[PDB]
């Protein structure tokens, strides 16, 4: 007989950075 | 009778599509001599797609009933099994039964369970089933004379190999019906049940906008239920028994359908349902010419399509309100959402952004798809200074998502036309921070400036919040208007709320005095003293620098 | 034992709707043949947790004499390949075969994750099998399906279509009268002292829903048990009758339980109850009275507002020199005023990710308006409300999007029933002009330096719990300090 | 244990939870201790997987539903309470949350007496000074 | 073709590939046409199966195992030029690719297709080949 | 102008790669004022991005030999704010100064699929409007 399997690995996120002017 | 269902007379609103499907399914199955004579081999597979409830399953029942040819129903997720390698045998025996018995017809519902596009899948059984279906379908000779009917809710999640020449050559976009089609379907469904005389289905079809196929049936059922509910209370219809005299005195009137319409919404916009806010066009004091122009611009495409056709000017769908805070832009949007007789999806600016990668644009595409489905619709964008920010406003980068979302909005607003009837209303407080790319002609054409109210407009506004408020007979509002110069609608609301608070304080004090010492209400109306005490603290909101900036922007345009 | 329709009070409208749908086609079907059309058969119950949806399912199961199937959400799935769909088919076949029956699908969110954002094939196959069973060829013959959910927006739209789930009933937070019926239901099967007054208790509860009320009752009972088991010995063996009888639940027990329990929804952001009083705040008497009346009028006297048919003012912003006592007023409102308090700092809600600031703000305001009436305290509002466009270099205008989210969410196409925003800033020049607009923060209260009698009042308030010399007088101290503040 | 329930097969973790609860109810009036629940309750809304949602839904159904709990008491332990699904912090599921915080001087002295009982102290050893100079020790 | 290589028997795809290669080496110096290679070669990085990796390794070891006395060539058609294994584009198997980027061919295809029907007596397929610009096949 | 750093210049780089790939071609640079700006002219900017854009454009236009025969077409409203580093000889030296007949042709091409009144002449609109444009 056959069988199934579940899988959830990861994803991709985006970050936010702050800069300084002069 | 239920198993009989109904042939061509059941499905309505899609004459061309039903004629095409019958042409493909009946003629090459009853007499294939004419196809050989003309010299074209009829196809072996036909795909149907579209939004749910459009009538695809109905199409399958109509073809199954109208044509007496043998039928064999299989469904997507019921083909495979637990034992090792039986899905292939199941499909093989299905095709063997389709060939051996007669020139039959095979119908597979929800192919999406079997075609995961081969890109977002990892297992192997799906590969086996897809390849088995591909070879079984390809290995069908001319003499087979068996046709397959496919039914998918979303066509873009299909394995493209099935779109190749020779496999499922004919697709049919069964779309939303029009007013005539919707009225016809209404007639089809409501003909068995009794209907009161006082009914104008033309009005019901002109008012039914985003409903498709089944939603109108839901409307009818809800109206019938309402009729059953009202007649149960008044006659004291008891659950123990039924009186036959009541049964013959049952008729669904137009008011039932009005009630059902007030409680039902299009299925596509079900997720994005908004809380009900009751605003009328007389509640929005002032702004008379602006309100007339907006309603006229929104009404022409929906009431005189022949007039629109008999012309050449491109209908500018977009519009952007700008002005100082508290002038009533959101109030105008509320009034449109309440009293336009069309769909309306309200969104707040920053809600769409998401931390994950891609989801934001996915939200923009799905929302605009929902807008396309429930056509006509009015997508109200709040605070475009969050979505349409200038690419150069901030030197720092937030990950580049801002550019991607702005480009997504431009590609999904530039890919519009007269069809699908979607008017986008903009409303911002600071017009300087919107990207000029959006204000290009053809994207956001109308630019209405909502100025500070004038004396007559201000008096009208003041009268507009005091519509439902009991008021003392001896009060004159012209002085209040004359004494206020730089005020806004929000300031007037503040004045009225302060007056109401003072009145409530007086009422509670008097009631406490009455209870202590022991007309009922000593203060049933608001007083000039209350108004004086409210305007002792009243003041204006918007500053002169902001007025200067808005005047400069207006003069620059 | 059995929970009938008299134990599920507080949802009379929805109770009637679902009772109609379940009974009328199963008590007098002749009427539905007389009207001509078939009745609705699919209904979706949705709402916040603990509102009583599962209780409604239990009541329907107990009352109706028809066959009933119960399905937990994840339980159907299994390890063997293609076993979940077999289970769904077996369940539906059993429901149809035996008799007209009621299916109940609990926690539908586990089964229909929109079939578009999921990436597991098993999920897409279970969704397709459910869609086919509930609508398709030979779908249903006189069987009704009810499903329960907490997040209706996480459901596939195809399931939310007529014929599958035609009507969505909204099991929302009960009103004060609903709380009264809930209390009477849960306090009808116990022995109570005569002093108990349920109407005032229901009035003083402001955001409690269902199981929250049950918790309050349980807490009161437990405290009563911990009030009379102290006078009596431990009694490891058995308890005398004289204490077993005549227990009684005083109203003080309920008040004590109210002083501890909090709404289940707001348990995430519970704040420790600092102890302040109105007498603790010296001076500012007129501001104290105006704030008190502006807060308690909507919550205690709603009939008068509807008599005039006008909404109340919501916002207020204190501004003045540092240490004048703004946070002290906020603490007093938090501790004694009856409305719920959400104390949040200024820069607390910002986050490094993209969009999580506005998501957090939306969540905070959603909780605030859920258990309304509620008071929201924004300490140092000038941190989150910056003049838009003032900073050339910024994190892609993160502050701009935050302030836009706050502005549009606190005033837009919402319901705006009872949310009172309190702002406290000592630099009111950095605030955006839109925030100062009436209808957002209508009351701008300036807290000046205390006068001689106000410095005397503050000194008396600050010496209210300390022993002092009999010959000591504070009028000289007031006469000597002229530019001082409360902190000094 | 928290992560002890997770398995690679699809539909086995919730089956394990069901087996645990059925055994607990089938045996005797029992007590169920779930340690480190933060691994089986990521609020089911900010998470992106699929098995975690399924286990959370199974746990929620088992905790309360039809014939919810017949003579069984559930105890839970966590290091951060805010990162749990609000649906679990309701009466019927988790009625009361006790806050076991930092002990005071008396508590520190009590802990010191409890621990030093098995050790052999000298006649010159006092514990009050040690409990005084010890300030932030969590026990 | 691409997806016509799978069978119920486990590993039969490698046996089918070996059978085809030994038939092409046994009969004559000939040419093999592998249409729709995007199904056989799933680019080996986005896939997660194991029989696909086994059949890709079998096709790799069968394309490499052609000696001088075989004198057979292989032809392969694809739709997208990006979803191909670089191990299949390595030196030894596939190095000479063509980039197939008119009205005469359209008239030829028309006269090939429509010559098996009772067409007309007043038709000019030159105008149909001229006015049709972007059609293919 | 891409928000991501480096990508901004890569856009112009691969735009000129697409231009040089399909030789001959015409690169119509609309609204030159923005791209043709003095390097680092603005004290406050996103890390002097303008200067990098102008340097990428200058170093990807001056590398055009007699081969690949590209041709850049510019258009602007304000010629004051264009960079003299882009108005230099060897890159872009021509200066065409830019009517009534073109306005009449634009009005007649815009009114093609329109049911106009037969008793109507558009020469009055052409003669009354002198310094107008096709958009208005
Ligand atoms: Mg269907
Ligand atoms: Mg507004
Ligand atoms: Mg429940
Ligand atoms: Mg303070």
């Amino acid at each position: 007989a056959a069988a199934a399997a579940a899988a959830a690995a990861a994803a991709a996120a985006v970050a936010v950075a702050v800069a300084v002017a002069a | 009778n239920n198993m009989n269902e109904v042939g061509y007379d059941d499905i309505g609103g899609c004459r061309k599509q039903m004629a095409q499907i019958r042409e493909m399914v009946e003629l090459p199955l009853r007499h294939p001599q004419l196809f050989k004579a003309i010299g074209i081999k009829p196809p072996r597979g036909v795909l149907m797609y579209g939004p749910p409830g459009t009538g695809k399953t109905l199409m399958a029942r109509a073809v199954a009933n109208e044509t007496g040819a043998f039928f064999f129903l299989i469904n997507g997720p019921e083909v495979m099994s637990k034992m090792a390698g039986e899905s292939e045998s199941n499909l093989r025996k299905a095709f063997e039964e389709a060939e051996k018995n007669a020139p039959a017809i095979i119908f597979i519902d929800e192919i999406d369970s079997i075609a995961p596009k081969r890109d977002k899948t990892n297992g192997e059984v799906e590969r086996r089933v897809v390849s088995q279906l591909l070879t079984l379908m390809d290995g069908m000779k001319a003499r087979s004379n068996v046709v397959v009917i496919a039914a998918t809710n979303r066509p873009n999640s299909i394995d493209p190999a099935l779109r190749r020449f020779g496999r499922f050559d004919r697709e049919v976009d069964i779309g939303i019906p029009d007013a005539t089609g919707r009225l016809e379907v209404l007639r089809i469904h409501t003909k068995n049940m009794k209907l009161a005389d006082d009914v104008d289905l033309e009005a019901l079809a002109a008012e039914t906008h985003g409903y498709v196929g089944a939603d109108i049936a839901s409307l009818c059922s809800e109206a019938a239920m309402q009729q059953i509910r009202e007649k149960m209370d008044l006659i004291d219809l008891d659950e123990d028994e039924i009186d036959a005299e009541v049964l013959d005195s049952l008729g669904v009137t137009m008011d039932n359908f009005r009630f059902a319409l007030g409680n039902s919404n299009p299925s596509a916009l079900r997720e994005t349902v908004v809380e009900s806010v009751n605003v009328t066009w007389d509640d929005v004091g002032g702004l008379d010419e602006i309100k007339e122009e907006l309603k006229e611009t929104v009404e022409y495409p929906v009431l005189h399509p022949d007039q629109y056709t008999k012309f050449g000017l491109s209908p500018s769908k977009g519009v952007l309100f700008y002005g100082p805070p508290g002038t009533g832009k959101t109030l105008l949007a509320k009034a449109v959402a309440t009293e336009v007789s069309a769909n309306f999806i309200s969104v707040k600016g920053p809600e769409l952004l998401s931390m994950w990668y891609g989801e934001s644009e996915s939200n923009i595409r799905d929302i605009f798809d929902k807008a396309r489905a429930a056509a006509p619709t009015v997508v109200f964008l709040d605070e475009l200074d969050s979505i349409a920010k200038a690419r150069g406003g901030s030197l720092g980068d937030a990950g580049g998502a801002s550019d991607r979302v702005v480009n997504q909005l431009l590609t999904e607003m530039d890919g519009m036309n007269a069809k699908k009837n979607v008017f986008v209303i903009g409303a911002t407080n600071r017009p300087d921070q919107i990207d000029p790319a959006i204000l290009r002609p053809g994207r956001l054409d109308q630019l209405i400036y909502v100025p500070l109210p004038d004396e007559n407009a201000r008096l009208s506004i003041l009268n507009a919040q005091l519509r439902k408020t009991p008021l003392e007979p001896g009060l004159e509002l012209t002085a209040i208007a004359k004494a206020t110069q730089g005020f806004s609608g929000a300031d007037l609301l503040y004045i009225v709320q302060r007056a109401a608070k003072y009145a409530i304080k007086d009422s509670i004090e008097a009631h406490r005095q009455h209870e202590a010492e022991k007309e009922v209400d000593p203060v049933p109306y608001i007083t000039k003293e209350h108004f004086a005490e409210a305007m002792k603290t009243a003041k204006r909101s918007v500053s002169d620098a902001e007025l200067r900036r808005y005047e400069a922007y207006s003069q620059q345009m």
